[PDB]
Order: structure tokens, then C-alpha cells, then sequence
């Protein structure tokens, strides 16, 4: 179906290929690698508990007295 | 029809030269042939008494 | 000149939605992009072995 | 005495070759930029066009209207 | 080292027959465009047949809806800006009177 | 299990409301505010929104 | 003695975040949001829904009328509507021309 | 008033969408590169090829990027891109049709004019009475009283010049239009299968159950 | 006419289907699994299902997926959304007046054009 | 080149401006219009000055 | 629908241009350059 | 010089390290400017020892 | 079917899709030919001129 140059990526001679790069002495940064500096918010989940329940009850109180 | 053969464009010369002369009245030619067998109006011709104005 | 009337401005919410039927969300290619991601991901990142020691 | 076939850079030898990465990088830097506005531009729309709509939005270019 | 590659577009595109490929085509489609999509389509005169369901069906994301004619009253809308612009009199046109080519 | 969990974690939850309510008022007056606590305070003001519009 | 405006370790540790991206790091992670938030999913189930119900609306009521009236009964005529062209009682049930 | 001719153009999204399609092209990086070499270097060997071959390279990317952005990146007009003709003729075939009279222009229009001069070719043409027909009459065939219809004549030569370029047109038009029948029908097709099962299903709810499965069905 | 060229392995087809056979083969050894924890519901013959023992695999994929196994179940409420409100349209009481002045996408209402 | 552009060119310009001249003692609309746009006036200041006479004689305007 | 996923409906604007007025200001704008040049006939421009 | 940089962790660019083979970094460019990105087969005449190779 | 439409056969949409896009493509050719291939390093490394001497005794 497809010649063998375009499975292996070349035609007569295969070319290097720059590695990649490390930066030794630091985590890598990618894409893939943010997590290390983002995780799933775990500090303010009880004040999201409180902050949704005042944010339900002040909205129900205002829309209430709009419909009023 | 000796100059068209000759090297120096003289065969684009020669090709547009033909098409610049004749070829544009060979082109009316063939849009024509689908046109003499069909039935047409006469042709309302210029009764030449409008676009005359005097000056001032 | 240049115009922007309130005709396209219209009501908007998620409730008057008809939908989509398990068919055409089928046809949405959502779970092949489900598979594929990691599919890809598993190939590119398993690719490149490290050093080991074997025991 | 010096060796041949070495000179100093000048004008017409271009940018260093870090200067020719620092230009390579910047599509991929934009791409984080375009792709979230390719989906907010494609989010953020309304149609321009109802069964109801007496008008629809015209954009005269030149202000010739 | 000298390189039209980071130094001379110009020259760059001179040389190579498929940077000049791009410019052609888009040159072509403009052709393309102005000589059949243009007057057929664009214009004013031609601009209905987006109305048609057979030549182009569901350009309005249904069929066209006669009873409210958005492109009327767009149109108008723009053609009495340009009179407002020009001061042109509404009634002038009906004092004409043209004549024919008799015989 | 969940639910002798649930039940016994109300405690925590309505103790540290108020720990995690003062830390984060002390780090907006400071301004020792960092990349997670606004990724938290985004969390929560889009869950905010949500029971607002709940609310209402 | 580099001549060159030698770039900093950090420089080139924030520019390969940038350069080390792969293609399926693209398709896949932009295709989820389109593909769900796309013209597939949900915007155009909307877009498409809303085109519906304002032309059963301006047939049946009307659209300065149904202007006039509240969100609420707006919202009401909207989700009728929406069921009078989900249903399509005129094309024997079936969503094609 | 009368000088004012007005002309009303449609316009959408464009921009956004297509600026991805280039942007993307550093990611594919020509991974057809190969393929296109070996097919290059299979029908043509001259100076110009590299030219060609990035040409269709170009194009052939394109189309890639186009047709997984059309499976994937469902927004605006990228589902509609691969199922509209203009894109499939002016958006694919011109360029494709153009690519070799924009790398082998000068050739081709030498021999086409010089195909204007109709004559019969010989093979092993050490004959003396061909020259001086093609010189002094202009061609080996008997070209006389041919003027008395020449208007004519050169528009007809002219075609006679370019009737072996033709059917590359001809694949041009016949594939993209094939290529567009494809997508269009086969994507009608589906959905209407699908949605003839749905309205089965809808009114058997016994039946309107992921029957298949959630991603057993969509992934095949 | 004439070259004499040697055959070029390059252009050969002797790796695409092995290739190809490769990542088939990495994609099945994502559907290795335990014993442990093992259900499949097979037909009433007893024999096994197409789709059935071909789960696992995939979703052994989208556990090593990143973002697309968070969000493309968001498009899946829709589903339901649909499921309820075709069968609230099937019984849907309306007025005969309307239906017969505005009857939605019925042919030969001038209005419309046809 | 040189030659043959400055002829093609001259001869181009000196058969517009026997156009011109032919026009200007020419009694008619074209005539009229090509006078008042001589006289240094501006093309939609012409065009409206031509009509208005236009308008009357040659249409007879209601 | 099907044929409802064949249709590209992302347009923005209809863009309104009088070519009339822009080839008369377009020919306002060569006439403008050739009379501030002071350029001859023989010119290219 | 540029392998000192590399033995102490430091990563070094790719054009940045081109330019510390200057021979090679304007041959490399002119293969640019002239726009073929194949190769292959000239080494396979200019070192015919790894012809097939 | 929508996609059948004259309408859509010179649909200037499109040409501003297609002129736009290669517009683009233009302006980035110079970052496409930025790839490395590592044939003169091997001409460098590998080119071993003859480095012997000439002895006539
Ligand atoms: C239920 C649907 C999901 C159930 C299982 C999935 C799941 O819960 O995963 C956790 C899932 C997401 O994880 P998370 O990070 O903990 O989310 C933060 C909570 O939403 C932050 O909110 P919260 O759940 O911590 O507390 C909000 C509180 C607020 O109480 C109120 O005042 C609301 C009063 C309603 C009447 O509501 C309640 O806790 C219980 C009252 C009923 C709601 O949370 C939920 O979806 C449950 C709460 C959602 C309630 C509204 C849903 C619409
Ligand atoms: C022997 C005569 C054989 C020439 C055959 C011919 O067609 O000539 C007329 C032909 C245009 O005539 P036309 O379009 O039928 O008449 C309307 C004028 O173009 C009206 O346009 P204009 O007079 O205001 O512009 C004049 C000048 C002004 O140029 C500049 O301003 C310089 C910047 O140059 C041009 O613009 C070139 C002509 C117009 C554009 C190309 C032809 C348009 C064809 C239909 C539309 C195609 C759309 C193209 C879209 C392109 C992408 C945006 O002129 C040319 O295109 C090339 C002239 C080269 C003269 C070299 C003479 C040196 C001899 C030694
Ligand atoms: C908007 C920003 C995305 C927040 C993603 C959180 C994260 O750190 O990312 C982490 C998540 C994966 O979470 P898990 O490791 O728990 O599976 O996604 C990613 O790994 C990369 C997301 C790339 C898209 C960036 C936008
Ligand atoms: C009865 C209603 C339906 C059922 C109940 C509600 C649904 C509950 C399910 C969860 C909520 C679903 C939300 C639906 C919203 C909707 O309708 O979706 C459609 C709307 C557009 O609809 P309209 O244009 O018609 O208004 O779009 C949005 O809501 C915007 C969402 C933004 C999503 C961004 C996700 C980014 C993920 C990170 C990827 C990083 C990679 C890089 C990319 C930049
Ligand atoms: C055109 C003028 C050519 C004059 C001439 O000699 O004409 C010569 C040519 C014949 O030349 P040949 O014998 O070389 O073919 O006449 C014609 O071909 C027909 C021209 C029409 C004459 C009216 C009938
Ligand atoms: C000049 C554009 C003037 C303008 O405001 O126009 C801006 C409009 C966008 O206006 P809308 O978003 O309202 O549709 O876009 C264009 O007109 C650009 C057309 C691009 C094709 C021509 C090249
Ligand atoms: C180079 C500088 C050009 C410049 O300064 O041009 C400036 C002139 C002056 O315009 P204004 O005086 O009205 O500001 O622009 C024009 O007159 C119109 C230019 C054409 C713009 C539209 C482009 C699409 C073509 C359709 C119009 C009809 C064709 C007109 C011939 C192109
Ligand atoms: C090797 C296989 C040989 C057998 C060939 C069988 C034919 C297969 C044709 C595949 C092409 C169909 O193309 C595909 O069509 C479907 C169905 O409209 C489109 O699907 C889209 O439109 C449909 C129409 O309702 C929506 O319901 C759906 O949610 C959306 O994804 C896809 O976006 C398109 O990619
Ligand atoms: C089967 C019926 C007949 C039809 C046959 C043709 C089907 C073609 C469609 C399948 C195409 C797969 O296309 C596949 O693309 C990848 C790109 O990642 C190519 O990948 C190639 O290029 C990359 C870089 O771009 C190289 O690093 C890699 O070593 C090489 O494999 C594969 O060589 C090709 O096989
Ligand atoms: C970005 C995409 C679009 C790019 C478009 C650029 C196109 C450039 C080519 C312009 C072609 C010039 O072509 C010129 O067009 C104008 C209209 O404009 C025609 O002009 C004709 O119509 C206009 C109005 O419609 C009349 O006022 C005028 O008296 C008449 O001659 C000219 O007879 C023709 O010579
Ligand atoms: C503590 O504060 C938490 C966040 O509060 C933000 C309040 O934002 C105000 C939002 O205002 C509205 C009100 C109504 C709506 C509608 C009715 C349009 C929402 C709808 C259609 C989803 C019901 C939208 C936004
Ligand atoms: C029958 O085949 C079905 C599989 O097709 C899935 C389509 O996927 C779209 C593109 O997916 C990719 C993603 C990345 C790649 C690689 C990893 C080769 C990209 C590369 C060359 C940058 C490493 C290849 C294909
Ligand atoms: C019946 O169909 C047979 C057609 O065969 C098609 C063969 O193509 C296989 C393409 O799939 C790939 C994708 C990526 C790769 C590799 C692993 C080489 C990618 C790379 C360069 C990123 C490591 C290899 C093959
Ligand atoms: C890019 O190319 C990769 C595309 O490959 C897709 C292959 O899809 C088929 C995988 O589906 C299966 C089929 C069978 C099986 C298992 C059921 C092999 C059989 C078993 C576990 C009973 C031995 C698992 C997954």
C-alpha cells in the first residue's frame, strides 16, 4: 500500500535526530508537566462550601423580592 | 507563415498576431453559428434626433 | 453604515436544547478521542525506555 | 598572524543562531494564544440570521453609505 | 553568511517557483471570482437568488421568508442613508419622461 | 463507610470554614497570594456563580 | 568570549514548554472542548434548537409580541415550541428534507 | 443615485480558522514529505523538481490538516470545508492543476506555440523535402488557401496546441468533484441511517437504551 | 531509455502491514486485565459478545488520557435532555388553530415559498 | 524601445487630445460635458449641471 | 439534522461596497498622483 | 568550548550549537536558502563505502 | 441538499479562506525550511584528504 521509505521516515539514509533537552536540576516543564505546580484546589473547599451556600441563599433573597 | 517557423518567439509572435487579427472574428464566427438559424427582432435603429443640445 | 440590530440579539438558554441521540453523539467522535488520547499519549511516552536493572 | 578563512560578523551574515530559534518559537508561542481564541471566537457567536429578522448586520468597509 | 533565506524575501521569492505557486492561485480565484461569482451573486441586482431553495438552499439556515424580506429592508435602509448623504429629491425621478427611439 | 464518613466530617467542615475564611482574608490583605490559592478562588467563584444562579 | 546575545538557562526552560508541544497534545486536548462545545455537541445543538423555535414563534405568536411578554413565558413558548420541532409531527418524525 | 453600483458580499469566520491550518503545519512539519519525494523521483528526474514537490507538498498537507480538522476540530467552517465544491475545485484542484505551468511554464508554452505550427512528426527525419516544407510553406501538410478560413484556424490550432493538456483538467475537475460527492453523500447517509434508528428507538423506549454501548459504537 | 537502475529497497512494501500490525498489537496489550473483578455478560448461547470483551482496552486508554476524559462527558447530559423532551413532545396538547395557520415545516405553505 | 514606446506614447496622447478638441466643438451632451469639465469644474458638479439641462430638453421633464 | 451538518452558517456580516464609488475614487486618486508627480505621458506610471 | 557548557548540565540550542562548527553552519544555510531538505544519497556518492548503508 | 448550490461554487467566503491562508503560508516559509540535516557535518567529519607524503628515496 505505502513503500517502505515513508514507514521508516527515509528515503536512502536515516538522519539524526536531536535529543531532547533536560535542563538537569529542575523539573520538566511541558504540557504534560503542570501538575507539579497545579493541583486540584484542596485548600478552600470547606469556604467554597460556605461561600455557595450564602451565594444561593442571597440570590434566592434578592430574586425573591424582584418577583415580589 | 515562413516567419512563424522561425526561433526567436517568432512562433508566439506569429500565434498572437493571428489571434489579434482573425482569431477575435473567428471567435464572433463560432458564437454566430447558434445565432443564424434563430429568429430575431429587427434592429431598432438609431433614429439619430437624441443627444443634439445647444450650447451655453 | 454599518449595522447591528437587535434581531440577532434573542433569548439564549441550555434548558430549550432538543439534544442528541446516543447515535449522533456516537457521531461526534467524542469516544475516539477518548481512546486516541491515550493511545497516543501511551505510544509516545512508552516509547523511550529509561535504565533499568534487572532483577 | 591570524588564520584564513576567518572573519568578523557582519550585517549581511544575519541574525546569530539562537536569534533564528528565538524566531522558529514563535508560532508555537502564539499557539497558546490563537487556539483558545479560535474556541472563544467560535463560543462567543450568535447567528446573524432569523426567521423573524427584519434586518440583518451590515458592515460597510469603505463608509461609503 | 549571506542568505535571502534571513535576508532578502524579495529575492527568496524570485527564486523559487513555489513561493510564486500560492500567489497565482490566489490571483486565479480572484479572477475566477470576478469574472462569474461577482455580478451573478454579489450585486444587487443578483442577490435574490439566495433566496432560492434549489440554487441556494438554506442560505438564511431556512427558506427565505418573503412576508418580512430582510434584504429589502436592509437594502433600503442603506439606499436611503445614501440619499440622506446626497440630498438627492425622492420625487425628481417620476418627472421624467423618456422618449423612443421611434422608427 | 461513606456515610459514618460523611456524617463525621461535618465537624471539620464547619471548623475549618472559618480557618480557611481568615487565611484567605490574610493573604489578600498581605497579598501572599499564589498561583493554587487563585486557582482555588476560581474554582470557588465559579461554583458561586453556579448556586447564584441556582438561587435565583 | 561568546559575541552572541547568549540566552539564560530559564529563558530556554520556558521556550521548550513552548517548542516541545506534539501533535496529538494538539488534536486531542483542543478537539475535547471543541468536539463537545462544538458545532457537533452543544453550540450546535443550541444555534440550531433556537433557529426552530423563533420560526414556529413568529409563525404562531409572533416576535414583537412574544418581545413583550416575560423571560418566563417567553421561556415557556420557547420550550413548546422547541417540542413542536424536536417532535416534527409534519415530516413523519424525521430530521431531514 | 446612478453612479453608485452596489455589490453585497457575504463574510463569516475566516480568519481564526485559518490561520490554525498554518499554524499547525509547524506540527505536522510535512510528514508527507517522504512520500511525495519517492513519487516525485518515481515520474519526473530535471533541476525543477525540488519546486513540484514542495508545491504538492504544500497542497497535500493542507488537505490532511483540513480533513483531521473536519474529524476533529468541528467549529465554523471546518465541517463544512470538506463538503463544499469551491473548496474541492479552487481550494484543492487549482492548485494542484496549476503546479506544473508554474514550474515547467516556460517549456510547456514554447512547445505549445511551437504546436501552433502544426506539422506532421517524423521519427528519423534525415529528409530534405520536410525541411524546405516546414521553412518556405510553414508546415509539412499542404497549408494552401488554408488562409482563406484562417480566423478560424488559429483559435482551432490554438486548441489543436492545448488539447494534450487537457484531460489533466479533466482528472482535476472529475476527482474533486468525486471527492466532494464522497464526503457529502456518505456523511447523509450515516445520518440518516442513524436517524432512522433513532426515531425506531424513540418510540420503542425498550430499545432507546445504549444498546451498543457508550464507546463501543463510537469508536467503531 | 536505458538507465539501468538497481532495485531501491526504499520503495518496497514490505513494513507498512507489519507496522501496522504493531500498533495493534500495542494497542491489544492495553486489554491484558486480572481475574479478579472479571464480569461479561455474554448472549444467551453463552457465547461471547463483539463489543463486550473489547471495553476494557478502551477504557484502559481513557485512563491515561488527560483532558478528553474529563470533558467529553459533558456532551452526554444532552442525550438525556433529549430522551425527556421527545417524550414530553410525543403527547404535547396544542391548539388546532395554530397547527392549522403555523404548521411547522409543512409542505405547500406559500408562506414559506412552496 | 525607446523610439517605439515614445511614439506608441505620443501618438496615443496626441490622438486623446484631438478627442478632447473634437469633443469641445461638438454640440451636443458629451460636448457640453467635456466644456464644463475644461472650465475647471468637478466631475458630479458637471454631471448635475449637464442633467439639469438634460432633464428639459432632451426628456422634457414633466 | 443531516443536512443540517452540511450547512455552514457561521457568517458574521454582509459587507456593502459601492464599486461605483471606489473606481471613482480610485481614478480621484491616479489622477491625484499623476498631477502632484508632474509626470509626462511617456511615463510608465 | 560548547562541550564544557554541555558536561555542566547547561542546554545549548540547536543553531546556538551550529554556530560553534562555522564551516558547517553556512553549508547548513545555503542548504536552506536553496529549500531541499532531502539527503541521503550524496553521501552515498561522495563516500561510496556506505552505499546501501 | 445545501452543499448542491451554484451559490457555493464561487462562494468568495472561501477565496478569502484560501487567500488568507496562503498569504500566511508565505509569510512563515522561512520558518519551514528551518530544519537541520546533518550531511555536512558528515562531509566534515568523514572528507579525509590524502595526508601522505611524497619520498623519492
Ligand atoms: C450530586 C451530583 C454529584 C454527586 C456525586 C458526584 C460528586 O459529588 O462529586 C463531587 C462534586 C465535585 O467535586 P467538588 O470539588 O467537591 O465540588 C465542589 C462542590 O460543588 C462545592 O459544594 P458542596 O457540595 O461542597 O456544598 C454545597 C452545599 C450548598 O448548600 C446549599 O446551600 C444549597 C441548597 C440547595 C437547596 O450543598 C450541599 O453540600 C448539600 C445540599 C444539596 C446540594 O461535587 C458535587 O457535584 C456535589 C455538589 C453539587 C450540588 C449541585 C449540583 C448541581
Ligand atoms: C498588447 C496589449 C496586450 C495586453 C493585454 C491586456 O489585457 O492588457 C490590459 C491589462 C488590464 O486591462 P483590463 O483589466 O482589461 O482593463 C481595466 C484596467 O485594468 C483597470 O485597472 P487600472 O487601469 O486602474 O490599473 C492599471 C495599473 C495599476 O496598477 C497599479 O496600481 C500598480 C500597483 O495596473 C493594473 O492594475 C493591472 C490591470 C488590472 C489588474 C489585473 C487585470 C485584472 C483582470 C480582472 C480581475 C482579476 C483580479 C485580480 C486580483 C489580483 C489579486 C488582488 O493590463 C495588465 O493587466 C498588464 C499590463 C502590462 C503592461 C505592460 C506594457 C509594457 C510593454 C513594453
Ligand atoms: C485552563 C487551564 C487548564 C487546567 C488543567 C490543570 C492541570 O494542571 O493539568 C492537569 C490535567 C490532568 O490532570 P490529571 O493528572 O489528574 O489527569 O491536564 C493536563 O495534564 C494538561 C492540560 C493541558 C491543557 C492546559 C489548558
Ligand atoms: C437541562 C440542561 C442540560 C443538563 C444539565 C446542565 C448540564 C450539566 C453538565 C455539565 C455542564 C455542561 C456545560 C454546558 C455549557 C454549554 O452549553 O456549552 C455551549 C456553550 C456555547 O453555547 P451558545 O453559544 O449557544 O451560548 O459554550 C460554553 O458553555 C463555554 C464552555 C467553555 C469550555 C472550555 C473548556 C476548556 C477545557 C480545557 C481544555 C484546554 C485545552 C486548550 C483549549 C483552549
Ligand atoms: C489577406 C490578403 C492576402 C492577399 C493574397 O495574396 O492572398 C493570398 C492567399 C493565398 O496564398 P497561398 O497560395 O500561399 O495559400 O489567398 C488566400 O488564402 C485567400 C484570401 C481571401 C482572398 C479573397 C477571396
Ligand atoms: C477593511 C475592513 C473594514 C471592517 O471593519 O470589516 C470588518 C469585518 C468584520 O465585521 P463583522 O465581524 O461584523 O462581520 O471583516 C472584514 O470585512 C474583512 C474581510 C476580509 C476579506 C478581505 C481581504
Ligand atoms: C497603493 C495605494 C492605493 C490607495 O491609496 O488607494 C486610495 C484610494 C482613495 O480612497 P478614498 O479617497 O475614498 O479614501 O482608494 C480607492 O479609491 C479604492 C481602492 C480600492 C479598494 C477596494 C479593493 C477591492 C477592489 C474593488 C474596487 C474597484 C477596483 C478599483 C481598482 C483597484
Ligand atoms: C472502511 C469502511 C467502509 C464502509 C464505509 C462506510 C461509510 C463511512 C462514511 C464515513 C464518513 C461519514 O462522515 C461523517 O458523517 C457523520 C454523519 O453525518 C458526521 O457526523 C456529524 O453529523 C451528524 C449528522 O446528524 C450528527 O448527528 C453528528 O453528531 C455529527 O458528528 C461526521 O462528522 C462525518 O465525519
Ligand atoms: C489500506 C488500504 C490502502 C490505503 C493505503 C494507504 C493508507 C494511508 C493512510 C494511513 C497513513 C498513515 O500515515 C503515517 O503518517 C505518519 C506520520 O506520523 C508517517 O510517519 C513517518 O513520518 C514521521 C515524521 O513525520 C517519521 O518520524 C516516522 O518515522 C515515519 O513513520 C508514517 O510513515 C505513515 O504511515
Ligand atoms: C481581496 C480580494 C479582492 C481583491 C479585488 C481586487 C480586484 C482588482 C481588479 C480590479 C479590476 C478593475 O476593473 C474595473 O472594474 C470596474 C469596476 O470596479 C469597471 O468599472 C465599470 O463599472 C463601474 C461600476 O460598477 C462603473 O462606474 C464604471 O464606469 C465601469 O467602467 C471597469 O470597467 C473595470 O476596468
Ligand atoms: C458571591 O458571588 C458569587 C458570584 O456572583 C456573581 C453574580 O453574577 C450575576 C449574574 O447575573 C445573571 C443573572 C441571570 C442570568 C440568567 C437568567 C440569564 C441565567 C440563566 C439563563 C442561566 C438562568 C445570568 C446572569
Ligand atoms: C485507523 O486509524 C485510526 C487512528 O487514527 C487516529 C487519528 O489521529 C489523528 C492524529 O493522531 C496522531 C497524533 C500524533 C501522531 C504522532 C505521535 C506520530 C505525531 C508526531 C510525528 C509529532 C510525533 C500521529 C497521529
Ligand atoms: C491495511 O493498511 C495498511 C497500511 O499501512 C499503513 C502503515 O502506516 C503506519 C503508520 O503508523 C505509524 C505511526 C507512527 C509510527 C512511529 C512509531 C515510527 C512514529 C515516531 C516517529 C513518532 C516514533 C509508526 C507507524
Ligand atoms: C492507529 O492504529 C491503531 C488502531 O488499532 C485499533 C484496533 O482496534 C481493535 C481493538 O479492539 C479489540 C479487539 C479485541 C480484543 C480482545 C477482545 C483482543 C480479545 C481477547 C482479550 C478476548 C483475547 C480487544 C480489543
Amino acid at each position: 500500500p505505502l513503500p517502505n521509505a515513508v514507514v521508516q521516515g527515509y528515503t536512502s539514509v536515516r538522519g539524526p535526530k536531536r535529543p531532547l533537552d533536560h535542563f538537569y536540576g529542575r523539573t520538566p516543564l511541558n504540557i504534560d508537566t503542570l501538575w507539579h505546580w497545579v493541583k486540584f484546589p484542596h485548600r478552600y473547599d470547606n469556604l467554597r462550601f460556605a461561600v455557595c451556600f450564602w451565594a444561593f441563599l442571597v440570590s434566592a433573597h434578592f430574586a425573591n423580592k424582584k418577583q415580589r | 507563415d515562413m516567419m512563424k517557423v522561425m526561433p526567436g518567439g517568432k512562433a508566439f509572435v506569429g500565434t498572437a498576431l493571428g489571434l489579434a487579427l482573425f482569431g477575435g472574428w473567428g471567435v464572433e464566427f463560432v458564437k454566430n453559428i447558434s445565432v443564424m438559424t434563430k429568429e430575431k427582432p429587427p434592429i431598432d435603429w438609431n433614429n439619430e434626433k437624441l443627444g443634439h443640445l445647444t450650447r451655453s | 453604515p454599518s449595522t447591528s440590530p437587535a434581531d440577532k440579539d434573542v433569548p439564549m438558554s441550555i434548558l430549550h436544547t432538543h439534544g442528541l441521540s446516543y447515535v449522533n453523539w456516537c457521531m461526534s467522535l467524542a469516544p475516539g478521542l477518548l481512546v486516541f488520547e491515550g493511545f497516543f499519549r501511551a505510544r509516545y511516552y512508552r516509547s523511550r525506555v529509561p535504565p533499568s536493572r534487572t532483577v | 598572524v591570524p588564520v584564513a578563512n576567518f572573519r568578523p560578523k557582519k550585517p549581511w551574515d544575519g541574525p546569530w543562531g539562537i536569534q533564528i530559534s528565538q524566531k522558529k518559537d514563535r508560532p508555537f508561542i502564539a499557539m497558546w494564544i490563537l487556539f483558545p481564541l479560535l474556541l472563544v471566537d467560535h463560543l462567543t457567536r450568535e447567528y446573524y440570521a432569523y426567521w423573524h429578522s427584519s434586518k440583518v448586520p451590515v458592515t460597510d468597509v469603505f463608509g461609503d453609505f | 553568511v549571506y542568505t535571502n533565506w534571513q535576508s532578502s524575501y524579495t529575492r527568496l521569492f524570485v527564486s523559487k517557483p513555489w513561493m510564486w505557486h500560492p500567489l497565482a492561485w490566489m490571483t486565479l480565484s480572484v479572477g475566477i471570482w470576478w469574472k462569474f461569482g461577482k455580478e451573478s451573486l454579489c450585486n444587487e441586482r443578483s442577490f435574490y437568488i439566495h433566496t432560492h431553495p434549489k440554487w441556494a438552499p438554506h442560505k438564511f439556515h431556512t427558506v427565505y421568508n418573503w412576508s418580512r424580506d430582510p434584504i429589502k429592508w436592509t437594502l433600503a435602509e442603506q439606499y436611503a442613508s445614501i440619499i440622506r448623504n446626497t440630498n438627492t429629491d425622492i420625487e425628481a425621478v417620476l418627472k421624467i419622461k423618456l422618449p423612443a427611439n421611434a422608427n | 463507610e461513606f456515610w459514618q464518613m460523611y456524617l463525621a466530617c461535618w465537624p471539620y467542615r464547619f471548623r475549618n470554614t472559618v480557618v480557611e475564611w481568615e487565611t484567605c482574608k490574610a493573604k489578600v490583605l498581605k497579598g501572599s497570594v499564589d498561583l493554587q490559592d487563585i486557582v482555588d478562588l476560581l474554582y470557588l467563584l465559579a461554583w458561586a456563580y453556579l448556586f447564584w444562579i441556582l438561587g435565583e | 568570549a561568546p559575541l552572541y546575545p547568549v540566552l539564560s538557562q530559564a529563558s530556554l526552560y520556558k521556550r521548550h514548554f513552548f517548542k516541545n508541544i506534539k501533535l496529538f497534545h494538539v488534536v486531542f486536548y483542543v478537539g475535547a472542548p471543541c468536539v463537545t462545545f462544538g458545532t457537533a455537541a452543544w453550540s450546535g445543538s443550541n444555534r440550531n434548537s433556537r433557529e426552530a423555535i423563533f420560526m414556529v414563534i413568529e409563525e404562531r405568536h409572533g416576535w414583537d409580541n412574544f418581545k413583550k411578554l416575560s423571560s418566563h413565558q417567553q421561556g415557556v413558548i420557547m420550550q413548546e415550541a422547541a417540542q413542536e420541532s424536536l417532535l416534527a409531527r409534519n415530516k413523519g418524525e424525521l430530521h431531514l428534507p | 443615485m446612478l453612479n453608485s453600483n452596489i455589490y453585497i458580499i457575504i463574510y463569516g469566520g475566516i480568519i481564526m480558522y485559518s490561520i490554525m491550518i498554518i499554524i499547525q503545519m509547524f506540527l505536522y512539519n510535512f510528514s508527507n514529505k517522504i512520500y511525495i519525494e519517492v513519487e516525485i523521483n518515481k515520474y519526473i528526474l530535471s533541476k525543477n523538481n525540488i519546486d513540484i514537490y514542495w508545491i504538492i507538498c504544500n497542497c497535500t498537507i493542507i488537505i490532511i490538516i483540513t480533513t483531521l480538522n473536519h474529524i476533529i476540530n468541528k467549529i465554523g467552517i471546518y465541517n463544512m470545508i470538506e463538503y463544499n465544491i469551491c473548496y474541492w475545485l479552487i481550494g484543492t484542484g487549482l492548485g494542484l492543476y496549476i503546479s506544473p505551468f508554474i514550474v515547467f511554464g516556460y517549456k510547456f508554452f514554447v512547445y505549445i506555440m511551437d504546436l501552433n505550427n502544426y506539422s506532421l512528426n517524423i521519427y528519423h527525419n534525415n529528409n530534405k523535402m520536410n525541411d524546405i516544407q516546414q521553412i518556405y510553406n510553414g508546415t509539412n501538410y499542404n497549408d494552401t488557401m488554408i488562409f482563406f478560413i484562417k480566423d478560424i484556424n488559429n483559435i482551432f490550432t490554438i486548441y489543436r496546441s492545448i488539447n494534450f493538456f487537457m484531460n489533466w483538467l479533466y482528472q482535476m475537475i472529475y476527482y474533486g468533484v468525486r471527492m466532494w460527492l464522497v464526503f457529502v453523500l456518505h456523511s447523509f447517509s450515516l445520518g440518516s441511517f442513524g436517524e432512522l434508528i433513532t426515531v425506531i428507538t424513540d418510540n420503542n423506549l425498550i430499545f432507546n437504551v445504549f444498546y451498543i454501548g457508550l464507546l463501543g459504537l463510537g469508536f467503531i | 531509455a536505458a538507465p539501468a537502475e538497481k532495485p531501491d529497497p526504499a520503495l518496497d512494501a514490505t513494513k507498512a502491514l507489519p507496522k501496522a500490525l504493531e500498533e495493534v498489537e500495542f494497542f491489544q496489550s492495553y486489554a491484558v486485565r486480572r481475574k479478579t473483578g472479571f464480569h461479561l455478560f455474554n448472549r444467551a448461547t453463552g457465547s461471547p459478545t463483539i463489543v463486550g470483551p473489547m471495553f476494557y482496552n478502551l477504557y484502559n486508554f481513557v485512563r491515561i488520557g488527560r483532558v478528553s476524559k474529563y470533558v467529553c462527558w459533558l456532551s452526554l447530559p444532552l442525550v438525556f435532555q433529549r430522551m425527556w423532551m421527545k417524550n414530553r413532545a410525543t403527547g404535547m396538547e396544542y391548539d388546532i388553530d395554530l397547527e392549522n395557520y403555523a404548521p411547522f415545516e409543512a409542505k405547500k405553505n406559500p408562506m414559506h415559498g412552496h | 524601445f525607446v523610439p517605439a514606446w515614445l511614439t506608441f506614447t505620443s501618438l496615443n496622447h496626441w490622438a486623446q487630445n484631438r478627442r478632447l478638441n473634437r469633443y469641445l466643438t461638438q454640440e451636443s451632451v458629451f460636448g457640453e460635458m467635456a466644456r464644463e469639465l475644461v472650465r475647471g469644474k468637478t466631475a458630479d458638479e458637471a454631471t448635475t449641471s449637464v442633467m439639469a439641462r438634460v432633464e428639459k430638453e432632451i426628456l422634457g421633464v414633466h | 439534522s443531516p443536512n443540517e451538518h452540511l450547512m455552514f452558517f457561521d457568517f458574521s456580516s454582509w459587507l456593502l461596497v459601492d464599486f461605483g464609488k471606489r473606481w471613482e475614487r480610485w481614478v480621484s486618486f491616479k489622477k491625484s498622483f499623476l498631477t502632484t508627480t508632474r509626470s509626462p505621458y511617456w511615463s510608465p506610471q | 568550548r560548547l562541550h564544557e557548557r554541555r558536561l555542566r548540565g547547561d542546554v545549548i540550542d540547536e543553531w546556538e550549537e551550529l554556530d560553534y562548527h562555522p564551516l558547517v553552519r553556512d553549508d547548513t544555510y545555503l542548504a536552506i536558502d536553496f529549500g531541499d531538505p532531502t539527503f541521503g544519497r550524496y553521501i552515498w556518492k561522495l563516500f561510496p563505502h556506505t552505499d546501501g548503508d | 441538499l445545501i452543499p448542491v448550490s451554484l451559490v457555493d461554487l464561487i462562494n468568495i467566503n472561501i477565496i478569502f479562506y484560501i487567500l488568507l491562508l496562503y498569504t500566511l503560508l508565505l509569510f512563515f516559509i522561512p520558518l519551514f525550511l528551518a530544519s537541520i540535516n546533518y550531511t555536512y557535518h558528515y562531509i566534515y567529519k568523514y572528507y579525509n584528504y590524502n595526508y601522505n607524503f611524497i619520498n623519492n628515496n
